């Protein structure tokens, strides 16, 4: 048996055609981010649109370089 | 009050060597630097309390390349004297600053800045303190910051 | 696009953006301030702190006027350009007690 919650969404790729049978599934490398971000947080910022908020995060990272 | 400040270099890589040589203008510097001896806690003294704090930083790494690391230090005062420690440590460096400080052979700068708004211009001191010259070897070639 | 920014004007919706790009801003609170500075009055930036040659190269030292200045965090990628610099004795110092925004010339 399966569920709807079991498989994880698709983040790089995307469905381009499949079967009749849903036999053979052909899917496609989406383009790289032109803003440069990783296409996980493009997901999630689709995904998670409206609740996702936080009011104010110093964020850590490296020193420019 | 009268401050002194101690910097205290954990150093967990092992080679290490601190050899403070500058010759600058007169910004309000009265202390001298010393270095004492110890087994990993390697402490370097100074008595160079000639304004008073209300911002007070340790800043690390290579001024000409626009690299530094800001440090906050630990206060105790008891009464007059006002005792700062600045905890340096030589693992938690950005790897951002040691994968330059490999290659290139100019040593990591340490200057500390203890400026306030009201004091008198002029004297608030701007001074280096301290010139590390790090002589062993890091990773490179594989995770390099530059990219 | 062009977008400004300061302590006293900090759109959500500009600093979600942003952040979205790479760029981080200072919150409403923060402000910058630098100690250092010929005129106390406001910001005074010294014409040395130029950072990419295509977009300005000065051809002679010159004092930008800034005034209640927010300094940014940028993250580490290479599409973000630096093109000016904060000085490095200034530090930004928000009126409650929370961390300083940006120490130094990471600003």
């Amino acid at each position: 048996m399966i569920t709807p919650l079991d498989v994880p969404p698709l983040d790089y790729f995307d469905e381009v055609f499949t079967s009749e049978n849903w036999m053979v599934r052909i899917y496609q490398l989406k383009k790289d981010d032109a803003q440069g971000r990783t296409l996980r947080d493009v997901g999630e910022l689709t995904r998670s649109s409206t609740k996702t908020r936080r009011s104010i995060k110093r964020p850590e990272l490296g020193l420019r370089v | 009050h009268v401050s002194f400040p101690s910097t205290a270099g954990k150093s967990r890589v092992m080679i290490g060597k601190v050899e403070p040589r500058i010759g600058i203008d007169e910004t309000v510097p009265t202390t001298i630097t010393v270095e004492d001896p110890n087994e990993v806690i390697q402490v370097n003294f100074a008595i160079e309390s000639t304004n008073k704090p209300f911002q007070n930083t340790l800043l690390i790494g290579l001024p000409n390349k626009n690299l530094e690391m800001a440090f906050e230090p630990e206060i105790k005062d008891n009464g007059k004297l006002s005792m700062y420690k600045y905890r340096i440590d030589l693992a938690k460096l950005d790897a951002a600053l040691l994968q330059e400080a490999s290659r290139s052979p100019e040593p990591i700068k340490a200057t500390l800045i203890l400026a306030s708004s009201t004091a008198k211009p002029k004297e608030n001191l701007f001074r280096e303190i301290l010139q590390l010259n790090l002589n062993f070897d890091v990773d490179h070639s594989d995770s390099s910051l530059v990219d | 696009i062009l977008c400004m920014s300061s302590p006293g004007a900090v759109p959500n919706t500009i600093r979600l953006f942003l952040n979205e790009l790479g760029i981080y801003p200072s919150p409403k609170g923060h402000v910058i301030r630098d100690y250092f500075s010929p005129s106390s009055e406001e910001l005074v930036v010294s014409s040395n702190h130029l950072l990419n040659k295509y977009v300005y190269n000065a051809r002679k030292s010159e004092d930008f006027v800034f005034g209640e200045s927010s300094a940014a965090l940028l993250e580490n990628r290479e599409q973000i350009v630096p093109i000016l610099n904060a000085p490095r004795t200034s530090f930004t110092e928000s009126k409650g007690k929370c961390n300083s925004w940006t120490s130094g010339s990471q600003g």
